[PDB]
């Protein structure tokens, strides 16, 4: 009756908690998140008592080298299931980066997919620096651009994660 | 001194191995509230004596726990190790910090078998923090 696969979608460091419901009366869910090494876990109060399977804790999970736990339990009719814990979740490890996408004009100009800290009000580093992403540009062959720009000169594109030697899929083209 | 390539953080492969070793000890970790490489290890030590701290935690976790359970958690184990146990050297130096690395050391023993467990589930943060730190 535990929350079934509670596991981190994470996509572009958003990290979404999600679950299945598991064996059975409607069920609605408590998210709970905390860092590795926390006593304490932190209640999300958007996915809380939520009839959702899925909980976005990309706030919460912003410190991307954290270890950060999620939890669901589920409660139907008074009856709370055991809290349903995720592994041990690293954005940083864990995360998959989306291709950037790519428009020319040649001039590449890659974006990033949507990471959350295009929104972190003050930055040190580029987003890419941030994420240690690299753009790869090719052409359909050869890899024609990586960097953590966009590029002077059919082509495609992707993000590569040097640290985990991780290329995202391609951009469209 | 005490410091570290950036380049020995940055060989991708060892980097994956060391978090998918972390990974998989950590599958089988389940004090969440309990977290040897965080913030109150550090509590007390500048920003500066952070490697010889991480050195020492390093160093603790290759002897204590890695070095001898180095029959599992194959293959990472077998690769991050070493890895691991070249930063030990590297690291051979130096410059108390002992009240929070015993703390880490006391959890580790402790925690008995877990503590194991959660050292290696915690090479990864070794492995971001010795970075970080050096």
């Amino acid at each position: 009756l535990k929350p079934q696969r509670v596991q981190f979608q994470s996509r572009n460091f958003h990290n979404i908690l999600q679950w299945q419901p598991g064996r059975a009366n409607s069920s609605v869910y408590f998210v709970q998140y905390k860092i590795y090494g926390q006593r304490q876990w932190k209640n999300k109060e958007d996915c809380w008592g939520t009839q959702e399977l899925s909980c976005d804790l990309t706030s919460e999970t912003s410190d991307i080298q954290e270890p950060y736990y999620g939890r669901v339990r589920a409660a139907s009719a008074g009856s709370y299931s055991e809290w349903s814990m995720t592994p041990r979740f690293t954005p940083w490890w864990e995360t998959k980066i989306d291709p950037p996408v790519m428009n020319i004009t040649l001039l590449v100009i890659l974006h990033a997919p949507n990471l959350p800290y295009r929104y972190q009000k003050e930055k040190n580093v580029s987003i890419e620096d941030y994420y240690e992403l690299l753009y790869r540009v090719f052409i359909i062959e050869q890899k024609v651009y990586e960097g953590a720009h966009r590029a002077v000169e059919c082509v495609v594109a992707e993000i590569y994660q040097p640290m985990l030697d991780r290329r995202s899929q391609r951009s469209e083209e | 001194h005490c410091r570290l390539d950036k380049s020995n953080f940055q060989q991708p492969y060892i980097t994956n191995r060391t978090f998918m070793l972390a990974k998989e000890a950590s599958l089988a970790d389940n004090n969440t509230d309990v977290r040897l490489i965080g913030e109150k290890l550090f509590h007390g030590v500048s920003m500066s004596e952070r490697c010889y701290l991480m050195k020492q935690v390093l160093n603790f976790t290759l002897e204590e726990v890695l070095f001898p359970q180095s029959d599992r958690f194959q293959p990472y184990m077998q690769e991050v190790v070493p890895f691991l146990a070249r930063l030990s050297n590297r690291l051979s130096t130096c410059h108390h910090i002992q009240r929070n690395v015993q703390k880490l050391k006391d959890t580790v023993k402790k925690l008995g078998e877990s503590g194991e467990i959660k050292a290696i589930g915690e090479l990864d943060l070794l492995f971001m923090s010795l970075r970080n730190a050096c």
